């Protein structure tokens, strides 16, 4: 059922959100799955092309948000998608700046608690906000091979 | 503008220009 999908595709998320952090948090370990391979070197390759953008926004991001980053970052999703589309593209987006953003919060000290704070925001909107757009695109592995 | 309209908004931005080359 949807309830039933909606779980399983947020626990799929949330572990690839989970290592794409863990891999911007300096920790080298092989990736879990071919999607994580794949979001890996996507998400790296987007902050490649756009890194200075990337840390300004974190910052600007971090000193205007306040107590709670994860409810920031729905507002920040929910604004790029505020279009009413959605594609892999802005996907990626939003784990390249959930990488930075991570990695500027163990700069500053932060525990990584605040790291799965942020994996389970966007597990929460893609796996139950977005479930129906990720379905009906074949979830990750989808996103897999649409980047082939 | 707000901030979050303001980052969503570079974030597409981004977006679209990763689309581009993909």
């Amino acid at each position: 059922g949807p309830l039933s999908m909606s779980c399983w595709l947020r626990e799929q998320t949330l572990l690839l959100a989970e290592d794409y952090i863990s891999f911007c948090s300096g920790i080298q370990q092989t990736p879990p799955s071919e999607s994580a391979e794949a979001m890996r070197y996507l998400a790296k390759e987007m902050e490649q092309q756009h890194r200075t953008k990337f840390r300004s926004l974190s910052q600007e991001f971090l000193d205007t948000c306040g107590a709670d980053p994860s409810k920031c970052l729905q507002s920040v999703m929910r604004e790029l998608v505020g279009d009413g589309k959605m594609n892999w593209g802005r996907v990626v987006s939003i784990f390249t700046f959930t990488g930075v953003l991570a990695s500027e919060l163990l700069s500053r000290g932060e525990n990584s608690e605040g790291s799965r704070r942020l994996a389970e925001t966007i597990a929460d909107y893609l796996g139950g906000e977005k479930q129906d757009w990720l379905v009906e695109n074949g979830g990750w592995e989808g996103f897999c091979r649409f980047f082939h | 503008l707000w901030a979050a309209k303001k980052y969503g908004q570079q974030l597409r931005r981004m977006s679209d220009e990763f689309d581009k080359g993909q």
